[PDB]
C-alpha cells in the first residue's frame, strides 16, 4: 500500500511535468505576441504526449570518445533524484515525515549537481566541458547564500520539520515577516534550477547546448524532466516555505488545492521572468551573489537570530 | 525503510527507461555519427587538456565558508537554551568574524578573477 | 486568445492534485480513518508501541476506550 | 490478419508521433533563413504546429538547408547532418540550396545540396515565402505520414 | 462582460451545426470562429469572411472533405484553392 | 546636426540618492519589464490560421512561371528569345523552327526553376505577354527533376492559372 | 553556432572563458559574385547586389544604381530620386530592427525579436506590394525605378510609420534601463576613436567612439 502512495506520487508529477512544457510554450507564445502549440491535440493537448513518444523512438548515440558509464549513469542519477526530492513535502502530509527534511533537500539538491557535471565531463567534448565549469561556478556562487536563507527564515519556524511550516503560519504568511529574504531565496531559486537569466550550464547562445550537447532522445528526455520536476519541486518548496495555506485536519483537500495554486502561480512567475530578461554573465552571477546577497544575508541572519530573543517570541519544540 | 524503498523505485524507474530509449529504436551507429562536435569540424585538441580556472580563490574559500552553514545549522535548538546571552553572543561573533572573513577577502582583490 | 493557455494549466493543476490528496486518503485507509500518527520523538513512539501492544490484534490504531477496563 | 492491423496501429501512432514533434536545426547560410527567420514570428508561428529549433544536430530531427552551400562549407554540412541521429530528414529550401541558383556557374559553389546529403523536400523559390516553407514542412509531415516501417517488417 | 464572451462561445457552438459540427470544425481547421458564408467551390470548400477581424484574419476557407481522387478530411493543404479563390483569399482582389 | 545618446547627469540629492537606492533594493525596472511582457500576454496574437488563412499577397507577385495564349487559343510564345537573352541565371532554354503552318514558334521551352531567382525580367522583355510569372508559391516537389519545367509543363501551369493571370495583368498592366 | 550567424567559423584560444585569440574563417559563403558580374550586363548585374547584404537589399540596389548612373553621367528624375529615399529609410529601420534584436537574442533577451518581426513582416508586404518580391525587389535600377507606386501604398505607409514609435518604446522599455543589459553591454569591446579610424570601421562603429561622420 506503500508502493501504490509512492506510485501516486511520481507518475502524476511526470505528467504534470509533461504538461508543464505545454504551458511554457503557450506562455511563451502569449507573450511574444504568437499563440504557441494549437494544432496537435485541442489547445495543443497532445503535444507533450507526441514529444514524449518521438524522443523515446529516436536513435540514442554514444560518443566515440566518451566515457560510457559516466555518460549512462547521469541521467539515471539526475531523473531518479528530482523523484526523490519530493517524498518529504507536506501536501498537507508527506509520503516520508522526516525530523530533518529541510537538511535532506539541501543535500539532495547538492548532490543533484553531479548528474550535470559527470554528463559534461563523460561527454568529452569542449562545449559539455565548459557547461560542466559553469554549473561548478553557479553551485560555488549559490549554496551558501542560499543556506543561510535558509537557516535564517526557519529559525522564526523552530525546526528543520516541513509539516511544522504549516503551523508557523497559520495565521500570517512568513513573507509578511521576512519579505527582504523571500526575494533572494527566490533568485537563488532561479539559479539553483539552472534557468533564465542563470540559464549557463546550458547557454544555448553561447554553448550551443553546454552540458548535454551529446545527449539525444531519452537520455536528454530524461536530463529535460529532471530540470523540469526540479523547477516544479523547488515552486512547491517555496510556496510551503513562504505563503502558508491554512489546514483542516478533516479537509485536507483545501490545503492541497491552496498549495497546488500557489505552488502554479509560483512556475508561471519562473516562466515570466524566463520571457522578460537577458541573460547573466557567469561571473557577475557570482560577483552578485557574494557581493550583494551574502552580506545581506549575514545582517539578516544576525537581524533573525536577535529578534525572538528580543521580542520573546522563540518558538518551541527544541 | 521506506526511504530505501522510494529511493529503490525511483532509480529502478529511471533505470528502466534508459533501457527502454536504447534498446526500442532502430540504431545505425558509424563513425561519422558518433564523432566529437565543433560545430561543423574537427577539434584541434583534446577536450581532457587543463582547462584554467579563474575563479580558482574563490573556489578554495567556498570551501572554509560551507563549514559555518555546519556551524551555524543548530542555531534553532541552541536559542532554547537558559543562558540566552551566552549562546547570542557566540553566534553573532561566529556570524561578525564570518563577515570579518569576507571583507578582508574582498578588500584584497580575492574575489577578482584571475586575468 | 490567452484563455486558451487555462486548459494545459488545468491539466497541470489536476496532476498536482493527485499526489497529496491520495497522501491523505491512504494515511486514513491505513490507520483506521484517523490521520496516520506522528512519531517524531521517542515518547511518541513508545506511547504507539504500547497502543499495539494492548490493542489486541497488533495494530496502534485500534483504540481501547473506558469500555476495556470492565 | 490480427498482425497485420496491429502493425498498421503501431505505424500510425509512430509516426503520427514523428511528424507531430519536428525539430529543426538552428541551421541557415543565407537569405534564405532570414525568410526562416519569419516563418518562427508570430505572423506564421512555426511553434503552433510543433516545430521548435534545437541548436545540438544530437537534438534535431530536419535539416533545413537555407542557403548557398560553398565547397568551403560542404564539409561541414555533411559532418552535422551525419551528427544526426535517425530518423532525420532534410529540407532544401531556396535556388541555391537546390541547383545552385545565382551561383549555379561559380567556381566555389556546390550545385545543390543532394550532391552532399539526400533530400526529402525541395522549395522553390529566391527566397520562398515563410508560407512556401511552412507549405514545405507541412508536405514533408505528409510524406513521414505515409511511411510503413512496421508493416514493410511485418512483411519480411 | 464575462457572461457576454460566455454567450459569444455558446454562439459560436450552435453556430456550427450543434456539437458535432462545433468538434469536427475544430479538430479539422483548430478554429470555431463564425462569419458570413461568401461562396461555395465545384469542389465543396466554403469559403467565409469576417471584417470584424484584423488583416490576415478576416478571410478564411474550410476545405472539402473529398477532392479529385483523395481524401481530404485530414489531409488539406493550399493547392486545393482554385485560381479565383485563389485570387479571393490572398487578397490580390476586393471581389469574390 | 547631431545629439547625444548617452551624456545625462544623474542629480545627486538626496532625494534621487534615495530614489536610486531603492531601484537599486526593489528592482523596480526589472518589474517595468515584468509589466511589459504581462502587458503583452493579455494583447490579441498576429498568428494567422494556416492554411485556411493566407497572408496578403499583391498583382505584381512573381510566383510560379506559365506560358499564355491567345483567347484563340493560339501560343502567345514567337520564340524571339529575349527572355532567354535577358535571364540573370541563365535558367531558360529555347530552340524553334517554323510550324507546319509557317509559323515561328518553339520546339523547346524549358526554365530550369533551381537555377532561377524568381525576378521577373523574363516577363518585363517579353513583348508579347507569353511568359509570366503566375500567382501561385506552393509548388514545392519531392524530387530535384521535378523543378525541371519544358514546355508542356508551362502551357499546362497557364492553362491552369490563366482566370488568375489575366485579372492581375488587368490589374497591373497601366503601371508597366 | 546559433552566434555564429551560420558561416563564420571563429577559431579562438581560450585561458578558461578568457579569451586569448579572435581568428575569424570566412569564405564559407563566398560564392565568388565579383567575378559572376563580369559575365553579365549591368541590369543583369544588378540582382546580386540584392543578395549581398540581404537584410539591406534597395541600399545595395541605390548603391549600385548610383555607380552606373555616375558612369552614365545621366539623372534619375525627382520622383524616383524620392521614392529611392523612402525605401532606403524603411530598409534601414528593416536592418536596424534585424540587428538589434538578433544581438539582444544573441544576449538572452528572446521576447523584443518577436514584437519586431510583425512590423519588419509588414515592411516586407510594402516591398512585394510595390515590386512582387518580399526581400530581393530588383525595384531600384540605374535611371530610377522599375515601377510606379501603387495607389494606396503612401497611405498604408503612413499608418505603419504613425505607429512604429510605439514599438520602439516597448523595446526600449525592456532594454534601455535594464540592468542585466547594462551589465552585458556597457564597457565591452571598447575602441578608440583614432583606432576605429585606423582599422576601417565606418557608420555606428564610428559614431559609438565620439567621430562626427555621416555619409
Ligand atoms: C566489488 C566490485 C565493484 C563493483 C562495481 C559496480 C559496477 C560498476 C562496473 C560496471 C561498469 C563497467 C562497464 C564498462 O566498462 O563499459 C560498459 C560497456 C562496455 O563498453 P566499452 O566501450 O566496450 O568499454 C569501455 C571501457 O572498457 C571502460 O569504459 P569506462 O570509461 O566507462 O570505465 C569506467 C568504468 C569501468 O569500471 C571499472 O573500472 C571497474 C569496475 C569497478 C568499479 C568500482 C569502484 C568503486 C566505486 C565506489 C563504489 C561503488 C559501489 C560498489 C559496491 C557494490 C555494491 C553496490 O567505471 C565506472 O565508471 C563505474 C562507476 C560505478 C559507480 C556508480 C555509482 C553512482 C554514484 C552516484 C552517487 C551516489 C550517492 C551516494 C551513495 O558498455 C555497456 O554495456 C553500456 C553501458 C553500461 C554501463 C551501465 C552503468 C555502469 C555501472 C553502474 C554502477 C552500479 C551502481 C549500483
Ligand atoms: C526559444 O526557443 C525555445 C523554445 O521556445 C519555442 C522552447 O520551448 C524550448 C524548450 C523545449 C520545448 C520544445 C519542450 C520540448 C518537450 C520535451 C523535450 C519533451 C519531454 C516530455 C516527456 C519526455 C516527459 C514524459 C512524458 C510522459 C507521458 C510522462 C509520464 C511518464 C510515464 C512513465 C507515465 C527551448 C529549449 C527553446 O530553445
Ligand atoms: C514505462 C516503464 C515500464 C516499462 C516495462 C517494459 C520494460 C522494457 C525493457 C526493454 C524492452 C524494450 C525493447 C523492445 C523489445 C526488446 C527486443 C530486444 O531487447 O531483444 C531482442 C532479442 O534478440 C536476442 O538477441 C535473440 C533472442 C534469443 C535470446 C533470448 C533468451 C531466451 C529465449 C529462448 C527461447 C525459449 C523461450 C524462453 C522464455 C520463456 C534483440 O533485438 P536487437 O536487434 O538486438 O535490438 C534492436 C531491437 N529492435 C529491432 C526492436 C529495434
Ligand atoms: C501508457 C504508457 C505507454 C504508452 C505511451 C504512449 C501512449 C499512447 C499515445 C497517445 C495516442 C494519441 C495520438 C492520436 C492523435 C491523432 C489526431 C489526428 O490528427 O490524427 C489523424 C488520424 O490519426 C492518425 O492517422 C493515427 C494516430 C492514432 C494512433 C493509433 C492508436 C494506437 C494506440 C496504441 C497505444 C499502445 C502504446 C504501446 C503499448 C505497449 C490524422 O490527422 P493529421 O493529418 O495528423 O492532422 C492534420 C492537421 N489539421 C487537422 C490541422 C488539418
Ligand atoms: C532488453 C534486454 C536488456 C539487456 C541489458 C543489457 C545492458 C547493456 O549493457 O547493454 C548495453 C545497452 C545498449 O547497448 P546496445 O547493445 O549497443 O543497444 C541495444 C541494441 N542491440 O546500454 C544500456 O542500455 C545501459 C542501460 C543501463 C542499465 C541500468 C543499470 C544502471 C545502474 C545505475 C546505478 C546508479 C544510480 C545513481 C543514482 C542513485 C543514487 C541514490
Ligand atoms: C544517498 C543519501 C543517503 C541519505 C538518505 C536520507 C534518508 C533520511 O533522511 O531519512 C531519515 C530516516 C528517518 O530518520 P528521522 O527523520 O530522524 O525520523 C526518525 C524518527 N521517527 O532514517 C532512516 O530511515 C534510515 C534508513 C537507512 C538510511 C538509508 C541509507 C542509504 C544510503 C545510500 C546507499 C545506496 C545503496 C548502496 C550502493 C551505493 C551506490 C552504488
Ligand atoms: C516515457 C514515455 C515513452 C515511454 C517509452 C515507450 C515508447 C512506446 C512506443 C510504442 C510505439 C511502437 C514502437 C515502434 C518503433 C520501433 C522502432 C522502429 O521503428 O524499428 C523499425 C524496425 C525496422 O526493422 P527492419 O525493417 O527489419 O530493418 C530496416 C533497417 N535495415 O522494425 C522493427 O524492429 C519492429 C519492432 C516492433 C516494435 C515493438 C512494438 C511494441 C511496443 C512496446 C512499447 C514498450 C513500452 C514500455
Ligand atoms: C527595522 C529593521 C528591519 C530590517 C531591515 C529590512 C529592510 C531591508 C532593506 C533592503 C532590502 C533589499 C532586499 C533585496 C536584496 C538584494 C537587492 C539588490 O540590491 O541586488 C541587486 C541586484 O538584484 C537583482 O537585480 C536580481 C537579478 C535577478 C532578476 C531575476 C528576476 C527578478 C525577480 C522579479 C520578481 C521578484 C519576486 C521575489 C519574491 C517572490 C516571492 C517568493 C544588486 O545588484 P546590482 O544592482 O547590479 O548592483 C551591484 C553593485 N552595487
Ligand atoms: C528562435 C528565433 C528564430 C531563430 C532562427 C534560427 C535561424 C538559424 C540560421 C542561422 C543564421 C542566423 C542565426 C543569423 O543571425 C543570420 O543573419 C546574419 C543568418 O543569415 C541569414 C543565419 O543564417
Ligand atoms: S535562393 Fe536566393 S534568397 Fe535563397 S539563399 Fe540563394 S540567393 Fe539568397
Ligand atoms: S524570373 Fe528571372 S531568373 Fe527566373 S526565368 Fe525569369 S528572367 Fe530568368
Ligand atoms: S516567352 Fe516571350 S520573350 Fe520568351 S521567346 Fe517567347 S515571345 Fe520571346
Amino acid at each position: 500500500m506503500f508502493m501504490i502512495n509512492i506510485l501516486s506520487l511520481i507518475i502524476p508529477i511526470l505528467l504534470a511535468v509533461a504538461f508543464l512544457t505545454l504551458v511554457e510554450r503557450k506562455v511563451l507564445g502569449y507573450m511574444q505576441l504568437r499563440k504557441g502549440p494549437n494544432v496537435v491535440g485541442p489547445y495543443g493537448l497532445l503535444q507533450p504526449i507526441a514529444d514524449a513518444l518521438k524522443l523515446f523512438t529516436k536513435e540514442p548515440l554514444r560518443p566515440a570518445t566518451s566515457s560510457i558509464s559516466m555518460f549512462i549513469i547521469a541521467p539515471i542519477l539526475a531523473l531518479s533524484l528530482a523523484l526523490t526530492m519530493w517524498v518529504p513535502l507536506p501536501m498537507p502530509y508527506p509520503l516520508i515525515n522526516m525530523n530533518l527534511g529541510v537538511l535532506f533537500m539541501l543535500a539532495m539538491s547538492s548532490l543533484a549537481v553531479y548528474s550535470i557535471l559527470w554528463s559534461g565531463w563523460a561527454s568529452n567534448s569542449k562545449y559539455a566541458l565548459i557547461g560542466a565549469l559553469r554549473a561548478v561556478a553557479q553551485t560555488i556562487s549559490y549554496e551558501v547564500t542560499l543556506a543561510i536563507i535558509l537557516l535564517s527564515v526557519l529559525l522564526m519556524n523552530g525546526s528543520y520539520t516541513l509539516s511544522t511550516l504549516i503551523t508557523t503560519q497559520e495565521h500570517i504568511w512568513m513573507i509578511f515577516t521576512s519579505w527582504p529574504l523571500a526575494m533572494m531565496w527566490f533568485i537563488s531559486t532561479l539559479a539553483e534550477t539552472n534557468r533564465a537569466p542563470f540559464d549557463l550550464t546550458e547557454g544555448e547562445s553561447e554553448l550551443v547546448s553546454g552540458f548535454n550537447v551529446e545527449y539525444a532522445a531519452g537520455p536528454f528526455a530524461m536530463f529535460f524532466m529532471a530540470e523540469y520536476a526540479n523547477i516544479i519541486m523547488m515552486n512547491a518548496f517555496t510556496a510551503i516555505l513562504f505563503l502558508g495555506a491554512s489546514h483542516d485536519p478533516h479537509t485536507p483537500e483545501l490545503y492541497t488545492i491552496n498549495f497546488v495554486l500557489k505552488t502554479l502561480a509560483l512556475t508561471i512567475t519562473f516562466l515570466w521572468i524566463r520571457a522578460s530578461y537577458p541573460r547573466f554573465r557567469y561571473d557577475q552571477l557570482m560577483h552578485l551573489l557574494w557581493k550583494s546577497f551574502l552580506p545581506l544575508t549575514l545582517a539578516l541572519c544576525m537581524w533573525h537570530i536577535s529578534l525572538p530573543i528580543m521580542t520573546a517570541s522563540i518558538p518551541p519544540q527544541s | 525503510m521506506n526511504i530505501m524503498l522510494t529511493l529503490l523505485t525511483n532509480v529502478t524507474l529511471a533505470s528502466l527507461l534508459v533501457l527502454i530509449a536504447f534498446w526500442l529504436p532502430q540504431l545505425n551507429a558509424y563513425s561519422e555519427k558518433t564523432s566529437p562536435y565543433e560545430c561543423g569540424f574537427d577539434p584541434m585538441g583534446s577536450a581532457r587538456l587543463p582547462f584554467s580556472m579563474k575563479f580558482f580563490l574563490v573556489a578554495i574559500t567556498f570551501l572554509l565558508f560551507d563549514l559555518e552553514i555546519a556551524l551555524l545549522l543548530p542555531l534553532p535548538w541552541a536559542s532554547q537554551t537558559n543562558n540566552l546571552k551566552t549562546m547570542l553572543t557566540m553566534a553573532l561573533f561566529l556570524l561578525i568574524l564570518l563577515a570579518a572573513s569576507l571583507a578582508y577577502e574582498w578588500t584584497q582583490k580575492g574575489l577578482e578573477w584571475a586575468e | 486568445m490567452w484563455f486558451e493557455i487555462l486548459p494545459g494549466i488545468a491539466v497541470m493543476a489536476a496532476c498536482l492534485f493527485i499526489p497529496g490528496m491520495a497522501t491523505a486518503h491512504i494515511h486514513k485507509f491505513t490507520n483506521g480513518g484517523k490521520e496516520k500518527r506522528v512519531a517524531h520523538f521517542s515518547y511518541q513512539w513508545n506511547l504507539m508501541e504500547r497502543d499495539r501492544r494492548i490493542s489486541g490484534v497488533n495494530r496502534y490504531h485500534v483504540t481501547k476506550g473506558l469500555e476495556n477496563i470492565d | 490478419s490480427r498482425g497485420e492491423y496491429v502493425v498498421a496501429k503501431l505505424d500510425d501512432l509512430v509516426n503520427w508521433a514523428r511528424r507531430s514533434s519536428l525539430w529543426p536545426m538552428t541551421f541557415g547560410l543565407a537569405c534564405c533563413a532570414v525568410e526562416m527567420m519569419h516563418m518562427a514570428a508570430p505572423r506564421y508561428d512555426m511553434d503552433r504546429f510543433g516545430v521548435v529549433f534545437r541548436a545540438s544536430p544530437r537534438q534535431s530531427d530536419v535539416m533545413i538547408v537555407a542557403g548557398t552551400l560553398t565547397n568551403k562549407m560542404a564539409p561541414a554540412l555533411r559532418k552535422v547532418y551525419d551528427q544526426m541521429p535517425e530518423p532525420r530528414y532534410v529540407v532544401s529550401m531556396g535556388s541555391c540550396a537546390n541547383g545552385g541558383g545565382y551561383y549555379h556557374y561559380s567556381y566555389s559553389v556546390v550545385r545543390g545540396c543532394d550532391r552532399i546529403v539526400p533530400v526529402d523536400i525541395y522549395v522553390p523559390g529566391c527566397p520562398p515565402t515563410a508560407e512556401a516553407l511552412l507549405y514545405g514542412i507541412l508536405q514533408l509531415q505528409r510524406k513521414i505520414k505515409r511511411e510503413k516501417r512496421l508493416r514493410i517488417w511485418y512483411r519480411r | 462582460e464575462l457572461v457576454q464572451v460566455l454567450r459569444r462561445g455558446l454562439q459560436q457552438v450552435s453556430g456550427h451545426g450543434g456539437l458535432r459540427g462545433y468538434l469536427r470544425v475544430l479538430f479539422r481547421a483548430n478554429d470555431v470562429r463564425v462569419g458570413t458564408l461568401v461562396g461555395e467551390d465545384k469542389y465543396g470548400n466554403k469559403y467565409y469572411e469576417d471584417n470584424k477581424q484584423f488583416f490576415g484574419r478576416h478571410r478564411w476557407v474550410i476545405y472539402t472533405t473529398e477532392m479529385n481522387g483523395r481524401d481530404t478530411f485530414w489531409d488539406v493543404d493550399g493547392s486545393m484553392v482554385p485560381p479565383e479563390w485563389h485570387r479571393w483569399l490572398h487578397c490580390m482582389t476586393d471581389d469574390p | 546636426t547631431y545629439k547625444f545618446v548617452n551624456m545625462r547627469e544623474p542629480s545627486m540629492d538626496m532625494k534621487s540618492v534615495t530614489d536610486r537606492a531603492a531601484q537599486t533594493l526593489l528592482w523596480t525596472e526589472l518589474v517595468r519589464g515584468l509589466g511589459m511582457t504581462l502587458s503583452y500576454l493579455f494583447r490579441e496574437p498576429a498568428t494567422i490560421n494556416y492554411p485556411f488563412e493566407k497572408g496578403p499577397l499583391s498583382p505584381r507577385f512573381r510566383g510560379e512561371h506559365a506560358l499564355r495564349r491567345y483567347p484563340s487559343g493560339e501560343e502567345r510564345c514567337i520564340a524571339c528569345k529575349l527572355c532567354e537573352a535577358v535571364c540573370p541565371a541563365q535558367a531558360i532554354t529555347i530552340e524553334a523552327e517554323p510550324r507546319a503552318d509557317g509559323s515561328r514558334r518553339t520546339t523547346r521551352y524549358d526554365i530550369d526553376m533551381t537555377k532561377c531567382i524568381y525576378c521577373g525580367f523574363c516577363q518585363e522583355a517579353c513583348p508579347v505577354d507569353a511568359i509570366v510569372e503566375g500567382p501561385n508559391f506552393e509548388f514545392s516537389t519531392e524530387t530535384h527533376e521535378e523543378l525541371l519545367y519544358n514546355k508542356e509543363k508551362l502551357l499546362n501551369n497557364g492553362d491552369k492559372w490563366e482566370a488568375e493571370i489575366a485579372a492581375n495583368i488587368q490589374a497591373d498592366y497601366l503601371y508597366r | 553556432h546559433p552566434a555564429a550567424h551560420g558561416v563564420l567559423r571563429l577559431v579562438m584560444e581560450l585561458s578558461g572563458e578568457m579569451v586569448r585569440k579572435c581568428d575569424p574563417h570566412i569564405g564559407l559563403l563566398h560564392r565568388g559574385t565579383e567575378k559572376l558580374i563580369e559575365y553579365k550586363t549591368y541590369l543583369q548585374a544588378l540582382p546580386y547586389f540584392d543578395r549581398l547584404d540581404y537584410v539591406s537589399m534597395m541600399c545595395n540596389e541605390q548603391a549600385y544604381s548610383l555607380a552606373v548612373e555616375k558612369l552614365l553621367n545621366i539623372q534619375p528624375p525627382p520622383r524616383a530620386q524620392w521614392i529611392r529615399v523612402l525605401f532606403g529609410e524603411i530598409t534601414r529601420l528593416l536592418n536596424h530592427i534585424m540587428a538589434v534584436t538578433t544581438h539582444a537574442l544573441d544576449i538572452g533577451a528572446m521576447t523584443p525579436f518577436f514584437w519586431m518581426f510583425e512590423e519588419r513582416e509588414k515592411m516586407f508586404e510594402f516591398y512585394e506590394r510595390v515590386s512582387g518580391a518580399r526581400m530581393h525587389a530588383a525595384y531600384i535600377r540605374p535611371g530610377g525605378v522599375h515601377q510606379d507606386l501603387p495607389l494606396g501604398l503612401l497611405d498604408d505607409i503612413y499608418e505603419f510609420s504613425k505607429n512604429f514609435s510605439f514599438r520602439i518604446d516597448e523595446l526600449e522599455e525592456m532594454l534601455t534601463n535594464n540592468r542585466i543589459w547594462r551589465n552585458r553591454t556597457v564597457d565591452i569591446g571598447v575602441v578608440t576613436a583614432e583606432d576605429a579610424l585606423n582599422y576601417g570601421f565606418s557608420g555606428v562603429m564610428l559614431r559609438g567612439s565620439g567621430i562626427q561622420w555621416d555619409l
